């Protein structure tokens, strides 16, 4: 819920900075060069 | 050998080979 997220954020500069940092880390995590992650002897990864 | 390598880029002459190249894409950010 975008409105709920914005309301939870409020207008704190520190809150905005922290949200930006967390968003950057998360956008780093999901999505990468490879397609299917092979983490383990049996690997299930989702290109779609 | 230098002439042959130049041609390959393009018997005592020789004929070397070539490797691959760094070609790819990303959307990281």
């Amino acid at each position: 819920q975008a409105e709920n997220i914005y309301n939870r954020l409020g207008e704190d500069l520190n809150k905005w900075q922290a949200l930006l940092v967390q968003i950057r880390k998360a956008r780093g995590t999901f999505d990468n060069a490879e397609t299917k992650k092979e983490f383990g002897p049996v690997v299930i990864d989702y290109g779609k | 050998g230098l002439r042959a390598w130049t041609q390959v880029l393009l018997k005592p002459g020789g004929e070397p080979k070539i490797k691959n190249v760094v070609h790819e894409l990303r959307i990281t950010n």
